[PDB]
RNA sequence: CUAAGAAAUUCACGGCGGGCUUGAUGUCCGCGUCUACCUGGUUCACUGCCGUGUAGGCAG
């Protein structure tokens, strides 16, 4: 729960003193991963800007969440033989679809 | 104690030059009782006129930078000062050392009175706002919005009215504007059990205290016990060691018509959870109650898990 | 017109509604310059100004022979799979007009129009025309292929005011009102 | 109990891309010099097929493999699945082999359904079916101009034997090859209109065409008895049935009448539909994909 | 109605002169990424036009 906090604090605090957040050059994967640490509306902006410019879902973000909790934690084959693992499977799992519920609304 | 009917929020809010001792025993952030205070402050001036009353407060520390110093490779701190003026001759005789801190804080205020009963929702959050702007909240100045992308954003959250999931999404949407801070509750079932805990040899509220916020490394017969929270030691009130007094008894009183006592404040364990991490905003709401019967005039919030 | 023909969308499993709609809206664009005459208007009875939708119904007006003669037509060729017919039968009802409603919604053609207009600069361009000159609309619109220029573009549609009663006037080439009013039923 | 952790179908009813070419009409013995359709850049960049003046109709060449053995799925996790999905398949053949099916498939092969906007306003859409086993024709076929229809599906004297031959194909005794072709006369300098990439149009080499999975979703449309209501026509096959044109998903899943769950107790609960929505399941299992968890 | 209320750290400055880091080296062995998919959001809520002004008919 502390590193998942932390990890929101993080996010609120690296997408909030940085309105850089365009097309420039080296800013490529900064807006289908980066939509949580993203920028606000630009000003060239199209109509249908709610996909190419800001996208409204944590789309990447969800995996990427999955594979941090796969990778700070190396579970293995056995890791299952009591409730003990795969109960903290079961909550970061839950914590996982709790920070994507929240992260969904975070482009509205 | 009473629930409130709305959560009038204060936005982010630059105060400078605050008082960062707070407390014999503590530097750190501010005094919880200073917020108290600067709420019923402002409800003696503007809740009278508005009809309203302002019982509590959020206290969630966006940003702090204390007035500090860590002086030529040494574990502790020291406070940085400020030049007083001259006697009647050039001595720079007395220097009192006391500690200033930068704090951006954003409050969260329960509303009892007649806030949509014969008022607007706005036009009160809009008066408030710009009449919290013309004082100071813990010893220093409350620094206005002069900066770029002009906010204002004074919520005036109605609670008790609207549907459950309605009201769960209010509280969630209230929680976006909460982003990078860290709400401050006070913990004295923690601090109890934990002097249960070690009661072994003598349990002393104070060594618990003094033994908690620490990190109390210990070996195996190689590691450091497991960080349990942010735990921090706050003041939790004062505690009176002299009997009451009449007003006009007690020499050099601050005014004659209410009575004296002479009070030491009590040591409280506080912690710095994040504003996700709560179920409603209005759990975590800074009152103080007094018990004039003894000498206990205690601060905390009540139902704050 | 005194005859109306209704000329109902069967829904597509391959294309939307607006789809067929635009295609059997060009093929009336290519049956009326092929015809010729200004006493053609089209109407649309399932029109929703709320969704900004035309709905699955192309109903014409003009007098029975033309309705006659663009049933034997092959501008109906390929499309009697994909449409649904009625009868040319007589009209039962107020009246309102059937509009094109152009936008000057991007400055950049209005920027080159002054520069080719008025020999300017970009820049004295840009300050003339700036970029609040474009206007949106919450109309309805039908999707067609271009003739000088090659772009796909949308013909926005106005369904007027409802007036009592009816004035003379002619009809465009798409069956819109050029001065001529159509009867809502 | 469950069904497996990991399974996928292969697909068959193998379809290439769909070479345009412009030609004239009564030229369609001698489609061997039609110069195919070239795409150029003129300028707002537009990409327009402008077939040449000596050429007004378009024949769209492609190629179509069905190869059977529907039942086998690719890689499938539990070993007492891939036999009782075994079992299902072969009595679905033995009870009633997939005739209906065939004929529907070969209606699709009917009416050009793989052209989607060069078939609109058409005067006649000739495909010209061949059947190559060898490297020569065995029985070619001709199909005509009021039996394309987009909906009509009956016993035709000649459509018969292409059910037949799509059916001897698809039950796993030697797989057929068919070169269809589709002439359609369109119009003079009219823009046929193919697949388009991310304007930037879809072109093989010295041509343009049209992707294989658009062939093979429109050669696909044999769903017809879906909940909802079976009145504009039928839809191409699909799990979920979705349909984004129409712009609707259907078989929503509070129904049970989706391939996820009819299969689910077909083969475990043994619930065994009607006749349709088994003829469902089975050519959603000629579409392939990956199923299970 | 707040451990409330109150507050000028100031003036000046040569871091600086020197220098051998060097010698040697086996990254090894082995592998099934698979199956499916309508871009027909508008690759610009468009484009040159009768008058510098909105009033339009030829692949529009």
């Amino acid at each position: 729960g502390q590193i998942c906090d932390e990890a929101l604090q993080y996010a609120a605090r690296l997408r909030e003193l940085e309105p850089g957040w365009s097309a420039t050059p080296g800013c490529q994967l900064h807006d289908a991963e980066q939509l949580w640490l993203d920028p606000l509306r630009a000003q060239t902006d199209e109509t249908f800007l709610q996909r190419r410019l800001r996208g409204d879902w944590p789309a990447e973000v969800g995996n990427r969440f999955a594979n941090w909790l796969n990778r700070a934690v190396s579970s293995d084959s056995q890791i299952l033989g009591s409730p003990e693992a795969a109960q903290w499977s079961q909550e970061l799992s839950k914590e996982l679809t709790m920070f994507k519920e929240i992260l969904e609304d975070e482009r509205d | 104690v009473t629930d409130p009917e709305a959560l009038l929020l204060l936005p982010r809010l630059s105060i400078q030059n605050a008082n960062a001792i707070s407390s014999p025993l503590t530097w750190g952030f501010p005094s919880p009782g200073a917020f108290t205070g600067f709420v019923h402050a402002l409800q003696r001036r503007v809740g009278i006129s508005l009809d309203i009353e302002l019982d509590g407060v959020g206290i969630v520390c966006h940003r702090f930078e204390a007035q500090i110093s860590q002086p030529a490779g040494k574990r502790t701190k020291v406070f940085n000062l400020t030049r007083n003026p001259l006697n009647r001759d050039g001595s720079t005789a007395a220097i009192v050392e006391e500690g200033r801190a930068h704090l951006e804080v954003s409050l969260l205020l329960g509303v009892h009175g007649d806030g949509l009963d014969d008022h607007p929702a706005q036009e009160i959050a809009r008066q408030v706002q710009e009449q919290a702007g013309a004082m100071r909240l813990a010893g220093g100045s409350i620094l206005p919005w002069c900066n770029e992308r002009f906010p204002a954003p004074n919520a005036e959250l109605l609670m008790l009215g609207g549907s459950d999931e309605q009201r769960r999404k209010n509280q969630r949407r209230l929680t976006r504007r909460l982003l990078p801070g860290f709400a401050l509750v006070s913990r004295e079932a923690l601090l109890q059990q934990h002097l249960e805990t070690l009661r072994t040899t003598l349990p002393e509220a104070t060594t618990l205290d003094a033994l908690l916020d620490l990190c109390r490394i210990n070996f195996e017969p190689w590691q450091v016990r497991d960080k349990p929270g942010w735990l921090v030691p706050i003041p939790a009130g004062y505690n009176a060691l002299s009997p009451l007094y009449l007003p006009g008894e007690v020499r050099n009183a601050r005014d004659r018509e209410t009575p004296l006592r002479f009070v030491e404040n009590l040591f409280g364990l506080g912690e710095w959870l994040s504003p996700h991490r709560v179920a409603a905003l209005s759990d975590l709401l800074w009152y103080h109650h007094a018990e004039p019967d003894k000498g206990l005039y205690r601060w905390s919030t009540p139902r704050f898990v | 017109m005194d005859h109306y023909l209704d000329i109902r969308l069967r829904p597509d499993p391959e294309f939307p509604p607006a789809q067929l709609m635009s295609v059997l809206f060009g093929k009336l664009h290519q049956a009326l310059v092929a015809q010729g005459g200004d006493r053609i208007g089209v109407s649309f009875p399932d029109l929703d100004e709320s969704r900004s939708r035309l709905g699955e119904r192309l109903r014409i007006h003009a007098s029975a022979d033309d309705l006659r003669a663009l049933l034997a037509r092959p501008w109906l060729e390929g499309l009697r799979d994909h449409l649904q017919f009625g009868e040319p039968a007589v009209v039962p009802t107020p009246y309102r007009q059937v509009s094109r409603v152009q936008a000057k919604s991007n400055p950049e053609r209005l920027r080159r129009r002054l520069m080719r207009r008025h020999d300017l600069s970009e820049e004295e361009a840009r300050k003339r025309i700036p970029d609040t000159v474009a206007r949106a609309l919450d109309l309805p619109f039908v999707t067609l292929r271009s003739q000088s220029t090659g772009q796909h573009f949308r013909l926005f549609i106005r369904h007027g005011p409802l007036q009592a009663t009816a004035e003379e006037g002619g009809f465009t080439c798409y069956g819109l009102s050029k001065g001529g009013f159509v009867p809502w039923f | 109990l469950s069904t497996a952790s990991v399974l996928a179908f292969e697909r068959k009813l193998d379809p290439s891309d769909a070479l345009m070419s412009a030609g004239a009409w009564a030229q369609r013995d001698a489609s061997q010099e039609w110069p195919a359709v070239t795409v150029r850049e003129k300028s707002q960049t537009v990409d327009v097929a402008n077939l040449p003046s000596d050429a007004d109709t378009l024949k769209v060449r492609f190629t179509l493999r069905v190869l059977g053995g529907a039942g086998t799925p690719s890689a499938c996790n539990d070993a007492a699945y891939r036999d009782k999905l075994l079992q299902t398949v072969a009595t679905y053949v033995n009870e009633q082999g997939f005739a209906e099916l065939a004929r529907r498939y070969a209606h699709n092969l009917a009416n050009a359904r793989f052209l989607w906007r060069n078939r609109v306003g058409a005067e006649a859409v000739e495909v010209r079916i061949n059947h190559i086993r060898q490297g020569e024709v065995a029985r070619t076929w001709r199909f005509d101009a009021l039996a394309i229809g987009l909906r009509d599906f009956k016993a035709d004297a000649e459509l018969d034997a292409l059910a037949e031959l799509i059916a001897s194909g698809l039950s796993g005794s030697g797989h057929v090859l068919l070169e269809v072709v589709a002439f359609a006369r369109i119009g003079d300098g009219q823009e046929v209109f193919p697949s388009q990439e991310l304007k930037t149009l879809y072109s093989v080499r010295d041509a343009a065409a049209i992707h294989s999975q658009k062939i093979g979703n429109a050669l696909r449309t044999i769903d017809t008895w879906y909940p909802d209501e079976d009145g504009l026509g039928p839809i191409a096959v699909e799990p979920y049935g979705s349909v984004t044109s129409q712009g609707k998903a259907y078989r929503q899943p509070k129904q049970k009448l989706d391939f996820y769950t009819l299969l689910d107790n077909w083969v475990l609960r043994d619930e065994a539909p009607a006749v349709e929505q088994q003829h469902y399941v089975i050519a959603n299992l000629i579409r392939g994909g990956v199923f299970g968890e």
